[PDB]
């Protein structure tokens, strides 16, 4: 008693961004690069258009 | 008649001249421009003439 007081109000917000973020899945690939600079020799043929 | 070859893309694909198509296609592309110049197994800086 005997005192007033003055009141300012505030607010905060608590939010998860990251839980949604993840890495889904990772994949890779196997390739045969045609550079020239080769002989055939092993095997033959095989895949034929 | 220059017989440009089409070019396949970056990945195994069925589109375009397959190399054996290019085989003799480019080998032609030589002789045409070549024969008009070379007339036989030698090229001519002075050019070639046809009887």
């Amino acid at each position: 008693v005997g005192f007033g007081f003055i009141a300012i109000t505030l607010l905060t917000m608590f939010i998860n961004v990251g839980l949604t973020l993840k890495h889904t899945e990772t994949i890779i690939n196997k390739y045969k690069n045609y550079k020239w600079d080769s002989g055939l020799p092993t095997e033959y043929a095989d895949r034929i258009a | 008649m220059k017989q440009n070859i089409n070019i396949g893309n970056v990945v195994d694909d069925g589109t375009g001249d397959y190399l054996r198509k290019g085989g003799i296609k480019i080998n032609e592309n030589f002789d045409e421009l070549y024969y008009e110049l070379g007339d036989g197994d030698v090229p001519y800086s002075a050019g070639a003439w046809k009887t």
